[PDB]
Parts: structure tokens; C-alpha cells; sequence
RNA sequence: AUCUGUUUGGUGGAACCUGAUUAGAGGAAACUCAAAGAGUGCUAUGGUAUG
């Protein structure tokens, strides 16, 4: 009447509730932008809004184009350039050699718009603003940021080359 | 509960397969398993099965499409093979 | 625990000045109020609440 | 410079003399000397044609343990070099990054848990 | 396309069954033959598998379901067409009710 | 659809609301005061078993509501629920505040706010028939003016057309909204700014929310129902927006 | 459908045996007894099987259409992969003029 | 033991009551679970044997490569182990080091063999039938579940001739023949 | 100290002896605690003891 | 509990948690309760202190 | 020449209704319902990444 | 009909293949006993104790 095949009672490391590694155990397909044709983005129109990055500031200092003057000369319209807080913190963190670039960036026509995340990663902040809103054109010279924003459908890109500025994906430059 | 299961189950099956009741009316592709709790009511301004089989144009469409599908499958299957054997054995 | 809890930085005031803060005077009567003057020339009266 | 028996003997001379307690031929070498010399040759070829990290990963040792081992060894190297240079003796030339290699490291096999040098400072 | 006329892309039609063999209907082309050989090889593959299992049976296997299953005396399995384990045959009380 | 058809009611993902499956599917809320449609919509009726009674459900028209448009476009989170308190800024009439009251049900409450007095009279009559609603016929930029009527509401909905939308939301939500509390805004781009484009308006207003300490969780555009409109769902944080 | 010889089927192991139901001959009491409804439930069952058959046919045709589209997409994708691979090889072989 | 809070965790990063570091992954109890053995001593007797084979393999490795003694003795070892059944490939001497494991010996144990030959349906079932005395190896019955049956005796595990298991097996196949009183 | 703080030129307390305001050549006015491990919470008598 | 050779550590339910390979042949057990130390003294003439919170 | 561009434009407008969801006016008749079906498990809203 | 034989729904799941798991799994009882998470409720009150 007593049982067979008994065996001493021990721990189950593959199933225990107390063990720390074993303790822890409505899709979202986002709509495409209502302000987008197939690849056109018909809702960018003058006056333009343009996000600035640190590499853009630095190369603009090194090739001597004032931000608003050269940006107006490129697009031929009026441009509101925006520095985000993580970009301003990247500049301040670059520090004592690039302080003259910081002092160019702290300009009363460069409207600073705040950002709500932890850390100071300007690439991730700019890519998320662009993915959510489709109203800013981006200004940078970084290769990785250029590639991500090229893959994003319908967001015009803008760098600095030679002397003046260069835009890529605005269908009406002329 | 398991009461009125005939009419209620036929109506639930009809709504689950509602994308075949009408040629000009198709739907978003959803896999609708039978819910846990539900209620069946009218609209204030019979049953869906009997009004559907009381409609005429839908009935004619179901007849035409069923005859087409059944002639396809019966053309494929056995009876053909008996015809072939008989055609040989005749002469 | 005081090593693990020591986190001293609290924030900054606004966007800061535009050339570099060289003079600062706190209101000796009230608690939230200070006045900071830069090398730009601009002076600012500041709420710290 | 292309005869490889002699160059293999010149490279493995330190391990041979370390586990002496002369057999340098492959047939008559035995024990830990055999193990370490075979590992050294395989390391040389893989180093010539492989990626540096996957070739030379160290073995895992906790932080204060490896730092204590490094500081003890660096003190023995400083003492050895000071003894030689004080009572003047020429020593083989080591690079500015790496450690000296002494019979302490050949007996103890400490270059598997420390390495050639300190790659963080070398990267800086 | 690239450098090909339509007369070069002509569409040659296909011939039907010779008239004197209309009993043996429908001359079979390569598509029909390849259907035939595919199906025959599928059947032969499963037959080779079942014969190799029959070879390597090992007649000492004991599974517990041998107390519920039954095997026909000729050799095939038998199976209840009823689905359950219980509905094989009624008892006298439920016969009284059902009558 | 018609006057005699039979449908199957089914619980939606959000609690409180239901789907009426048929040959075409209808968004539905349980009617509180049964037997009278407010804005003339058709309404379903089931019979449930003491003698049984006749329970009634009401259709939700998204070409009239700007919240059923969000439900049908699919919002992951809507902070209105069967037991909460909802402050409804810009409550023109029953055409949306009655559906919100049927969603929050008899346990919760809804404070409807309107300025002009003819929709005020409509709101007063409908609120007399429906007890979850308390009506306010006062200007919505003055929570200090109506502070004696509201205590610690749990979500805010906004159908305000005025171009000070973010500031009026910030005032009411600092005064009354609970911490970690749902904010639901319906932005009309043409009312807020007519010259510049709708996407620029949307980015601008989400910036104003993030400045006024509401962390936006999501943003839908509700395109087949209205043009140039948007729904922003955010969460009122007050403590560590990052 | 294929058939296995009785020797194979008789020596198959327990796990891989084939279940076979013989078409019953006599009339059992439940089949003699149970009643079926006339006319209107009959039309209900007929209408339901019509609807289910139409739905199955429509589903199969749509699925096979999309499968053909999948094959087209696979071939185009493979050609694009060929181009990408060759361009990467030329990029690397070009790069090793700088190193 | 209470899912202690954040600062408690940073001050007690290194406590664990259930898993220490000498309980080497709880490998012993895990293998005892996998092949259903009855005592801790059995796992660690097998581990002592595997340790002895592995140190012999290491010393033969440290001998010079083209040694007749080395080749002879490593071949004797691989032949012995393959004939016993523990390792499955007679060709690799880095298997002779690497793949000799307690689980290899513990699955040449007897109820594993029965369960694999499909005499039983689980390894717990095989242990029960052995304990109740249905299994014979050769002509004499085996009562110990911890019997290490080699290959050439895996050719001789059978049912004891008068068992209800054998009666049921034959009776299911419709082949009982009570002249044998099977 | 912090990377973004160059050349501190002016520093003050706060008038409740709890925070420290520092204006630096960088152009920023920052505000620190005076004892880092403290928090500006109010505390039950059990935690305060 | 101290056993034939090895000390074993059991849960509140008899679930065996550990066996101590280093505590060979003990007859006397003890526990310093502020120090969280299991002391085992044996037939080997050795005396071992094993911290039971770390292991 | 412009007939091809006219037909390409209307082809692209049909593709746009296939991709996005466009504004077809509003209701003008009585609201009969969603003729294509209500779905529960889908959320076509752009989630704000933090 | 000793007619033929298709679709739909029940019963049963073999051959190959893909996952997941494995001291085989399922169920019950409850003012039983035991560990452990998630939340809710409570004036939950000495900024320095009782003149
Ligand atoms: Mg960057
Ligand atoms: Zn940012």
C-alpha cells in the first residue's frame, strides 16, 4: 500500500518560483502619415522649420556660413532653425575647445525647443521627432544620421558642402 | 447556456462567415472566434437566417455558385473513371 | 548608503545666459529670488521655485 | 630566417628551460613543456591570420583579484630591472607598452590571466 | 523583353488524341505524366516506411492502452464508431427510459 | 441597420463600449436612461431575465462624435472607464457627453463644461434626464470661477475649439486632474492655426503639452472621419517627466 | 488513396497502427430510434452547407492567388539580392587599395 | 526571501539561499531528475569514475604524439568504453576526453534501456516494473534499477515469462498460448 | 563638478541653508544640494529618527 | 542535519537545498546567529565555518 | 501624352486609398455602419517614443 | 430504388515534416497547511513630546 519508485525530494531549478533567473515567468501597426503622398510629403511649405545637429554647427563654423543667412540662401525661403536640448548639451559637453561654437549656437533667432528623455543622445532624439511629426527638415553632416533619415520616407535632409548648404529631398528647391 | 442553440449557433456561424454572403461586399480580414458573453437584440426604428433565406437575389446567387463549385469537384472525381472504364469495355 | 544616495545636482535656471555669469546676488529677504548678471550686459531676475 | 626548426627552438627555449625539471625534439618532449609549446605554435599561426579579440581573449578573473595579480607582477618586474641596472647587466629590450617577460611568468603562466599589456591605456 | 519579336514569341498550340483511339481517351502529355509519377512515388515512399517499421517492431513493447484497445483476430485493428469509451451499449434502466 | 435587424453585441477591448456585429458592425454604448434617444440615433434592444426586462444599447456615430472616431481608428489607451470621473471641457451637448456618461456608468461621474447658453439649455435638459452628469454653463478658462463644483477628477477630455487650447487644458488639469491622470485632446488644426499646415500645428501643440508637464503617450489622426483633426492622448505626470 | 497489405498492417507496432472503421451492416437501436426534423430545419441545414461551401472555395482561391504573388516577389527579391552582392564585392575589392 | 528593495539589493548583491556556487549548477540533482535515480551517492560515484577516465586521457595526451604506447593505450580505452556502451563513437579520442559524462553512464543504466527499447512508456514506469519484479536479464531476474547493461546484454533484456505484462502484450496481439502458461 | 561647468566665478548659498547656486563662465546658473544624500522631502518621525 | 558523511541543508518542507562537499564527517553542528555562520566540527579533527548567506 | 498622365493620376489615387485612409467627404445619408468591419486587436496610432 | 457520389457537420487519427516540453499529463475538494508576488483599506500625525 506504500508507493513504488520513490526518490528523495529536492529542488527544481528548472521550475522553481523562488529562484531569481526563473522568477520573472493588441498589435500596433502605425498609420502612415496623413500628410504624405506616396513619397512626396505635401505638407512641407515655406516658411520651413529645420532641426540643427552639432556636426552641422561645427562644419558651418569651419566653412563660414551664418546659419540663418546661408539657410535662407539654400532654400530661398525663410527658415526657423531649432536646437534641441540634447544638442545643446552635446555642445556644452564638447566643452572648452568648441565653446565658440556654443556661443554661436546661443543666438536669439535659434529657438530652442525642449526634449523629455534621459541622456543626451541627439541622434535618437532627432530621429524620434522626425518619425513622429513629418514637419521638420533635418540639418546634419553625420553619416549614420544621414542614413537613418534617408531611410525615413518623406523627410528632407540638409548638410553643408563646399561653401553653401545642400538639401536633398525637397521636391521644390527652384 | 445551451438553450436556443439551433438558431443562435446558426446565426453565429453566419456572422463568422459573413464575407461569403454577398459578392459586392467584402470585409477586413479578421478571425472572429465565438465570444464568451453576448446578447442578441433587435434595432428600434424573425432572425437573420430566415430573412436571408427569404431574400431572393441572394438565394439565386447561392444556387448558382453552389452548382458551379459542385460541378467542379464532381467533374474531377470518381464518376469520370467509371466513364473511362465503360468507354473501353463497350466495343 | 550615503555614497549610494549622494546625488547633488538639481537643475539649472532657464536656458542660462548668453556670455557667462560673472555677478550673482541673492535676495536677502525672500527665498526664491536671485539676480544674475552676465558679461553680455543682460541682467536677469529669477524665480527659483 | 626561414629555417623553422631553429626558430621554433629559439622561441620555445624559455618554456623548455622552465619545465626542464636537453630534450627539445618533438618526439622526446613531454609533459607541460609539450602542452605549452604546442599551444604557443597554434597561437602564432592563428595570430598571423585571425581577428585579434577572438584570438586573444583572456580568462575571466574578478576585478580586485586581477588587479592584485597585476600589481604584484609589476612590482617583481620593477625589482628585477632595478637589480640588473644597478649591478649593470644588459637586458632584452621590451616595448614601451608591454611587460617584461621573466621566468616568473614562464613558470606561473600569468600571461593567460593578465596578457601582453593593458589595452585600455594602450587604446588611449 | 530584349531583342525578340512576337512571331519569335509565337505560342505553338498542342495536338489532341488521335481519332481512332477515342475509346482510350485523352492522350497524356508531360504535365500529366509528371503528376502520375509524383503521386506514385509518394505512395511508394510511405509504403517503404511502413514496411521498415513492421520490420523493426520489437515484440516486447508494452504501452498501457492495451487494456482499452482491441485487435481483430484476423489482424487489423478494431475501432469504436462511437467516439467515446462508454457508449458501446446501453443498460436496462436507460433502455426503459428510451422506450 | 434597418428597423428590424438582429445583431450580436460583444465586449470591445476598452471596457464600457461594445461592438454590434451584423452585416456591418456598429459601435455601441449601454443606454443609461432607457427608451429615449438623445440625438435621434437608432438604438439596439435586448431582453434579459423575477420577470425579465428590456435593456437598451445605443449606437455611436463617428461622423458626429470625435471620440468614437478615435475608438474606431484604434487608440491603445483611453483613460475613460466604467468607474471613473471625467471632466469634459467643451461639452456642446449630449451628442458626445451622453455617450461618455454611458461609458463611465452610474458609479462614475462626468462634469460637462460649456460657455454659451443655448447649448447650456440643451445640456441642462439632458442632464436632468441623466444623473451622472453635472453641468456647468461657465467659461472654461476659469477653474477658479468654478472651483466649488469639482473635486479631483480622474481624466480630462477636450473638445475646445479656441486657439488657447493648451493653456486652458493646463489650467484645468493642474487645478483638478489627479496625478498620473489621463488627458485626451481633440485638436482641430484649422481652428488653432489657419495659415500654417496641420502637421506644424500638431507638433506645436504637442510641444506645448510637454512644456505643461503632460507626457504624450500617443497621437492618432482619425482620417476617414474628419479632415485635418487629431487626437492626442497623454498622461499628466507632475513628477519626473523623463 | 493508398492501401497497405494485411501482413504489414498486422505486424505494425502499437504506436503507428492504422485505425479503420468498417461500414456497419445492421441497424442499431439509436439509428432506428432517433428522429430528424422536416422541412424547415432541413432548409436551414441546406442553406448553412451552401454558405460554408462558398466560403471555403473563396478562401482557397484567394490564398492561392496570394501564393502566386509570393512566388513573383521571391524571384524579384533574388535578383535584387544578386545585384546587392556584386556591388558589395566591388566595394570591398575597391576598398583594399587604401589598405 | 522577500524580494528585497533596491538599496537592500545593492548592499546584498551577493546573497542567495537557494543556489550557492559549490552546488555546481545543481547539475547532480538535475541529472538525478532526468534519469530518475535513487541517491546522491550514485551520481557522485559515476562522477568519480568519469574523473578517473578523464585524468588518464589527459596523461595519455601529454605523452608525445607518435608514441606506440600512447596509441595502444588510448585505443584500448576507446574500445573498452564503446563496448561498455558509454561513448557512441569509437573514432575520436577528443571524445574520450570530452564526451564521457555522468549522463552517458546514467543512461546505460537499466530503466533507461527498457524505456528506449519501448518496454516501458516512461522511465518512471520502467523503474516501477523493475521494482515489482517483471524484468529479467538473461535467465535470471534483475531487481536493482541501477543495473548497468552493456550492448551485448541489451540484446538479452526481456520480460519474465510469467508476468501479467507479457500476458497482456500477447493477449492484445491475440496470440496467447496457455500451453506455455505465458 | 560636471563636464559642462567651466570656470566657476560666483557662488552663493540659498537662504534656507540647503542649496548652493553657482554661476560659471559657461553661461549657466546651476543649483546643487548642500548635503547630497539629503532629499527635500518631509519625513515621518520614524524615518527622521 | 549532519549525516553519514556530508552535511545537508533542507528547506522548511524537506526540500533538500544543498549538500556540503567540504563538511566531511561531522558530529557536532552549531550556528553563530548574528554572524550567519554554520560551524561544523567532526571526526576529521577539523573545524569549519561556512557562511550560509553567501555560500 | 496627357491622357497617360490623367490615367496614371487616377490609378495612383486608387493606390492611395489602398495604402492610407483618405477623406471621402463625410456622411450625408443616414449612418448605416462600418461596411467593412470593426477590429479590436489593432491600434493604428503612432506611439510616442519617449 | 439491390440509384449513383459529391459538399457540410460529428468520430478516429497513421507516413514524413515544424515547434514546445520532459523524474508524462489532466481534474477535484477547502473556514486544510505552506511559501511568494500584485493591489486596496486605515488619521497612517511628538520638526523635535506631557504648561
Ligand atoms: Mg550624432
Ligand atoms: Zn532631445
Amino acid at each position: 500500500t506504500r508507493k513504488f519508485g520513490l526518490v528523495k525530494r529536492t529542488l527544481n531549478t528548472k521550475k522553481d518560483q523562488r529562484l531569481k533567473k526563473n522568477q520573472e515567468n493588441t498589435r500596433n501597426i502605425p498609420q502612415v502619415s496623413s500628410a504624405l503622398f506616396f513619397q512626396y510629403n505635401q505638407a512641407i511649405k515655406p516658411p520651413y522649420q529645420v532641426l540643427i545637429d552639432t556636426n552641422f554647427i561645427n562644419f558651418s563654423i569651419q566653412k563660414k556660413v551664418d546659419i540663418v543667412r546661408g539657410m535662407m540662401d539654400c532654400l530661398l525661403a525663410k527658415c526657423n532653425p531649432l536646437i534641441t536640448d540634447c544638442v545643446m548639451a552635446e555642445l556644452e559637453k564638447l566643452g572648452p575647445k568648441y565653446r565658440i561654437a556654443l556661443k554661436l549656437a546661443r543666438d536669439p533667432r535659434i529657438k530652442r525647443l525642449s526634449c523629455s528623455h534621459k541622456g543626451t543622445y541627439a541622434d535618437d532624439c532627432l530621429v524620434h521627432r522626425v518619425l513622429q511629426h513629418k514637419c521638420y527638415i533635418v540639418a546634419t553632416n553625420d553619416a549614420g544620421l544621414k542614413q537613418r533619415i534617408r531611410k525615413i520616407p518623406g523627410i528632407p535632409l540638409m548638410s553643408v558642402g563646399g561653401h553653401a548648404y545642400v538639401i536633398e529631398k525637397l521636391p521644390d528647391v527652384f | 447556456d445551451d438553450n436556443m442553440r439551433r438558431e443562435v449557433q446558426r446565426d453565429l456561424l453566419l456572422i463568422k462567415h459573413r464575407a461569403a454572403l454577398d459578392p459586392k461586399r467584402h470585409y477586413k480580414k479578421q478571425r472572429w472566434e465565438v465570444p464568451e458573453r453576448f446578447a442578441i437584440g433587435t434595432i428600434i426604428e424573425s432572425t437573420i437566417l430566415e430573412t436571408l433565406m427569404g431574400d431572393e437575389a441572394s438565394n439565386k446567387y447561392f444556387k448558382r455558385k453552389y452548382n458551379e463549385i459542385q460541378e467542379k469537384s464532381t467533374s474531377g472525381r470518381k464518376a469520370h473513371y467509371k466513364k473511362m472504364k465503360e468507354m473501353r469495355k463497350k466495343r | 548608503l550615503e555614497r549610494m544616495f549622494a546625488k547633488p545636482f538639481v537643475g539649472q535656471l532657464g536656458y542660462g545666459h548668453r556670455d557667462g555669469v560673472y555677478a550673482i546676488a541673492k535676495n536677502y529677504g525672500s527665498l526664491n529670488k536671485l539676480a544674475t548678471g552676465s558679461a553680455d550686459g543682460v541682467i536677469k531676475y529669477w524665480n527659483m521655485s | 630566417q626561414n629555417d623553422l626548426e631553429l626558430q621554433q627552438f629559439l622561441r620555445e627555449s624559455h618554456l623548455l628551460s622552465a619545465f626542464n625539471n636537453i630534450v627539445y625534439q618533438d618526439d622526446q618532449v613531454i609533459g607541460k613543456a609539450r602542452s605549452r609549446t604546442l599551444e604557443m605554435r597554434l597561437n602564432r599561426l592563428s595570430r598571423v591570420n585571425g581577428h585579434q579579440d577572438k584570438i586573444n581573449k583572456l580568462e575571466k578573473v574578478p576585478m580586485h583579484i586581477r588587479r592584485g595579480m597585476i600589481d604584484k607582477h609589476v612590482k617583481r618586474i620593477k625589482k628585477y630591472e632595478q637589480e640588473a641596472a644597478e649591478g649593470g647587466i644588459v637586458l632584452s629590450k621590451v616595448k614601451k607598452g608591454q611587460f617584461r617577460k621573466i621566468e616568473s611568468t614562464y613558470k606561473k603562466d600569468i600571461e593567460r590571466r593578465i596578457g601582453g599589456s593593458i589595452k585600455a591605456r594602450d587604446k588611449e | 523583353a530584349k531583342l525578340v519579336h512576337d512571331v519569335q514569341k509565337k505560342q505553338h498550340r498542342e495536338r489532341s488524341q488521335l481519332t481512332s483511339r477515342s475509346r482510350y481517351g485523352f492522350l497524356e502529355k508531360h504535365k500529366d505524366y509528371v503528376k502520375r509519377a509524383q503521386d506514385f512515388h509518394r505512395k511508394q515512399s510511405t509504403l517503404k516506411v511502413l514496411r521498415e517499421k513492421a520490420k523493426e517492431r520489437n515484440p516486447d513493447e508494452y504501452y498501457h492502452a492495451m487494456h482499452s484497445r482491441k485487435t481483430d483476430a484476423k489482424g487489423l485493428l478494431i475501432s469504436s464508431r462511437h467516439g467515446d469509451e462508454e457508449d458501446e451499449s446501453l443498460s436496462m434502466d436507460q433502455v426503459k427510459l428510451l422506450k | 441597420a434597418r428597423g428590424g435587424a438582429k445583431v450580436v453585441i460583444e465586449p470591445h477591448r476598452h471596457a464600457g463600449v461594445y461592438i454590434a456585429r451584423g452585416k456591418e458592425d456598429l459601435l455601441v454604448t449601454k443606454n443609461m436612461a432607457p427608451g429615449e434617444s438623445v440625438y435621434g440615433e437608432k438604438r439596439i434592444s435586448v431582453e434579459e431575465p423575477v420577470p425579465p426586462t428590456k435593456v437598451e444599447y445605443r449606437v455611436w456615430n463617428p461622423f458626429r462624435s470625435k471620440l468614437a472616431a478615435g475608438i474606431m481608428g484604434g487608440l491603445d489607451e483611453l483613460f475613460i472607464a466604467p468607474g471613473k470621473k471625467v471632466l469634459y471641457l467643451g461639452a456642446a451637448s449630449g451628442t458626445s457627453v451622453s455617450h461618455v456618461s454611458d461609458v463611465v456608468g452610474p458609479e462614475g461621474v462626468v462634469y460637462a463644461v460649456e460657455f454659451s447658453h443655448r447649448p447650456g439649455r440643451e445640456l441642462i435638459s439632458m442632464a436632468k434626464k441623466r444623473p451622472n452628469i453635472i453641468p456647468i454653463i461657465e467659461d472654461a478658462r476659469h477653474p477658479q470661477k468654478y472651483r466649488m463644483l469639482i473635486g479631483m477628477v480622474d481624466c480630462v477630455f477636450a473638445d475646445v475649439a479656441q486657439p488657447d487650447q493648451a493653456r486652458i487644458i493646463a489650467l484645468n488639469s493642474h487645478m483638478f486632474l489627479k496625478d498620473q491622470g489621463g488627458v485626451v485632446i481633440s485638436i482641430k488644426a484649422n481652428c488653432i492655426d489657419s495659415t500654417v499646415d496641420a502637421e506644424t500645428v500638431f507638433a506645436r501643440e504637442v510641444q506645448k503639452l510637454r512644456e505643461e508637464r503632460i507626457k504624450p503617450l500617443e497621437q492618432l489622426t482619425l482620417e476617414p472621419y474628419e479632415r485635418d483633426h487629431c487626437i492626442v492622448v497623454g498622461r499628466y505626470m507632475r513628477s519626473g517627466l523623463k | 488513396g493508398l492501401k497497405v497489405p494485411k501482413a504489414v498492417q498486422k505486424e505494425l507496432p502499437f504506436k503507428s497502427q492504422i485505425h479503420q472503421m468498417k461500414p456497419q451492416k445492421k441497424k442499431t437501436y439509436m439509428a432506428k430510434r432517433a428522429v430528424v426534423l422536416g422541412g424547415d430545419e432541413k432548409k436551414a441545414r441546406s442553406f448553412i452547407q451552401k454558405v460554408l461551401t462558398i466560403s471555403k472555395a473563396k478562401d482557397s482561391k484567394r490564398k492561392e492567388q496570394k501564393a502566386s504573388q509570393r512566388k513573383e516577389r521571391l524571384k524579384k527579391l533574388a535578383k535584387m539580392e544578386e545585384e546587392k552582392s556584386q556591388r558589395d564585392k566591388e566595394k570591398k575589392k575597391e576598398y583594399f587599395a587604401q589598405n | 526571501v522577500r524580494k528585497l528593495k533596491h538599496h537592500e539589493q545593492k548592499l546584498l548583491k551577493k546573497v542567495d539561499f537557494l543556489e550557492w556556487k559549490q552546488d555546481q549548477g545543481h547539475r547532480d540533482t538535475q541529472v538525478m531528475r532526468t534519469y530518475h535515480i535513487q541517491n546522491r551517492e550514485d551520481y557522485h560515484k559515476y562522477n568519480r569514475i568519469c574523473g578517473d577516465i578523464r585524468r588518464l586521457a589527459n596523461k595519455l595526451s601529454l605523452l608525445p604524439p607518435t608514441d606506440p604506447f600512447r596509441r595502444k593505450h588510448e585505443q584500448l580505452l576507446l574500445d573498452k568504453l564503446y563496448a561498455m556502451g558509454v561513448l557512441t563513437t569509437k573514432s575520436k579520442i577528443s571524445d574520450l576526453e570530452n564526451k564521457v559524462t555522468v549522463s552517458a553512464i546514467c543512461r546505460r543504466r537499466l530503466p533507461v534501456i527498457m524505456h528506449r527499447l519501448k518496454m516501458a512508456e516512461t522511465i518512471q514506469d520502467a523503474v516501477k516494473f523493475i521494482e515489482q519484479g517483471h524484468v529479467r536479464v538473461g535467465p535470471n531476474l534483475i531487481n536493482d534499477p541501477a543495473y548497468l547493461v552493456t550492448r551485448n546484454m541489451e540484446d538479452y533484456v526481456t520480460w519474465v515469462d510469467n508476468s501479467k505484462i507479457k500476458k497482456t502484450l500477447l493477449r492484445y496481439r491475440n496470440q496467447i498460448d496457455d500451453f506455455d502458461f505465458s | 563638478h560636471t563636464k559642462r561647468m567651466q570656470h566657476v566665478f560666483q557662488v552663493k548659498y540659498s537662504m534656507d541653508s540647503k542649496y548652493i547656486i553657482s554661476g560659471s563662465d559657461d553661461g549657466n546658473v546651476r543649483l546643487w544640494r548642500s548635503k547630497a544624500w539629503e532629499r527635500s522631502n518631509v519625513k515621518t518621525t520614524r524615518e527622521k529618527n | 542535519v549532519a549525516q553519514k558523511k556530508y552535511t545537508f541543508i533542507y528547506d522548511h518542507e524537506g526540500t533538500e537545498l544543498h549538500r556540503l562537499k567540504q563538511h566531511i564527517e561531522a558530529r557536532h553542528l552549531d550556528f553563530l546567529p548574528y554572524h550567519y555562520l554554520l560551524v561544523t566540527a567532526g571526526e576529521t579533527g577539523w573545524l569549519k565555518y561556512h557562511d550560509v548567506s553567501t555560500g | 501624352s496627357r491622357v497617360k498622365k490623367r490615367k496614371k493620376y487616377q490609378k495612383a489615387q486608387k493606390k492611395l486609398k489602398s495604402v492610407r485612409a483618405v477623406y471621402s467627404g463625410g456622411q450625408s445619408g443616414v449612418y448605416e455602419g462600418e461596411k467593412t468591419g470593426i477590429k479590436k486587436g489593432l491600434t493604428r496610432s503612432v506611439k510616442f517614443k519617449n
